[PDB]
C-alpha cells in the first residue's frame, strides 16, 4: 500500500478540482488510490486537489 | 506526458 508519489510529469489542472503540479513533487494521498483520479495533497506546495494516476509513481 | 484518464 502506497500513500506518497512523486510527479513524473507537469500537469496542468483541467478542471478547478484538479491539483496542478510540477514534475518532482511529492504528492501525498488523502484517502485512497482507487479508479483513476486521486485526491492528493502537495508536499511541495501545500495544495490539495485530483490527480491522474498516470502521472505519478511511487516516491521510490 | 501521457493522455489524461477518463474525466470525473
Amino acid at each position: 500500500s502506497h500513500m506518497t508519489f512523486v510527479a513524473l510529469y507537469d500537469y496542468e489542472s483541467r478542471t478547478e478540482t484538479d491539483l496542478s503540479f510540477k514534475k518532482g513533487e511529492r504528492l501525498q494521498i488523502v484517502n485512497n488510490t482507487e479508479g483513476d483520479w486521486w485526491l492528493a495533497h502537495s508536499l511541495t506546495t501545500g495544495q490539495t486537489g485530483y490527480i491522474p494516476s498516470n502521472y505519478v509513481a511511487p516516491s521510490d | 506526458a501521457p493522455p489524461i484518464p477518463p474525466p470525473r
